[PDB]
């Protein structure tokens, strides 16, 4: 794939460690499941035909695994000569030792049956120097609710009934902290016999870490024939963990 | 913005 006559004036990379975080968690506050889909994706511009050791620290249990066809298999960490441009290096799943950046507690206090009263916290856990952003938090509302009022602090908080959710919206929030929202849901009569199963609550958010622990230990690049080395290379690195599939059953 | 430099 790659042809020979490759030069640049900058020999630059930039590595991302692209991080998806799983979560089911009780009430109560108990995991009931959570993995970590994960991918490294490579941009680069770099002369030549480079040799490129990638090294992490695998410390971390990495649970599965698959290549980009370049990689030499055999600690014994990745070996490869990239493609120019914008490749995927490789893409893995954890399931052990997952930072789980936010924790979400709900309460809910039944009114008679016009209201239902109900608090949500959510628990920033990670380095405070770090900021958490678009930050989203999702609360289902029943289908015979007649109205909705809410009070935040911090972000922005809307009832959409189109899809029978309370949407609060937090622009940044740093490490160890908290923030809650409360509504109070002003219900409708309907059918009494059938009670209202509680749909989760589900979170969106943003994170400069990897969930998973996953560090980047290494990348380096050996250029035999032309005439620069490893310390030579403009090397950068992000790490872009995101939420998945995050709900907090209630 | 962007990244920071591998270290």
């Amino acid at each position: 794939w790659r042809r020979e006559g490759i030069k640049y004036r900058r020999n630059e990379l930039f590595l991302d460690v692209l991080e998806s975080v799983n979560l089911l968690m009780s009430p109560q506050g108990q995991v009931l499941s959570a993995h970590v889909s994960g991918r490294v994706v490579m941009k680069s511009y770099l002369s030549g035909m480079p040799e490129c050791k990638f090294g992490m620290n695998d410390s971390i249990a990495i649970d599965d695994c698959t290549f980009h066809q370049c990689v030499r298999l055999s600690e014994r960490s990745i070996s490869f000569i990239p493609p120019d441009g914008e490749f995927e290096l490789m893409r893995y799943r954890t399931t052990k030792d997952i930072i789980l950046p936010f924790r979400v507690i709900p309460l809910v206090r039944e009114v008679g049956r016009t209201k239902l009263e109900v608090k949500v916290v959510i628990k920033s856990n990670f380095k405070p120097s770090l900021l958490a952003q678009k930050i989203e938090v999702r609360i289902p509302t029943p289908l015979n609710t007649s109205g909705v009022q809410v009070i935040c602090m911090k972000g922005k908080a809307k009832y959409k009934a189109s899809e029978n959710a309370i949407v609060w919206k937090i622009k940044r929030m740093a490490g160890m902290k908290e923030s809650q929202i409360s509504a109070e849901i002003e219900l409708l009569p309907t059918n009494d016999k059938k009670k209202w199963a509680r749909p989760p609550i589900s979170m969106n958010f943003e994170v400069p870490f990897a969930p998973s622990g996953l560090k980047v230990r290494y990348l380096k690049v050996f250029e035999p024939k032309l005439n620069y080395s490893d310390h030579d290379v403009i090397k950068w690195v992000r790490y872009i963990g995101r939420s998945g599939i995050y709900e907090t059953r209630c | 913005d962007g990244y920071m430099p591998m270290s």
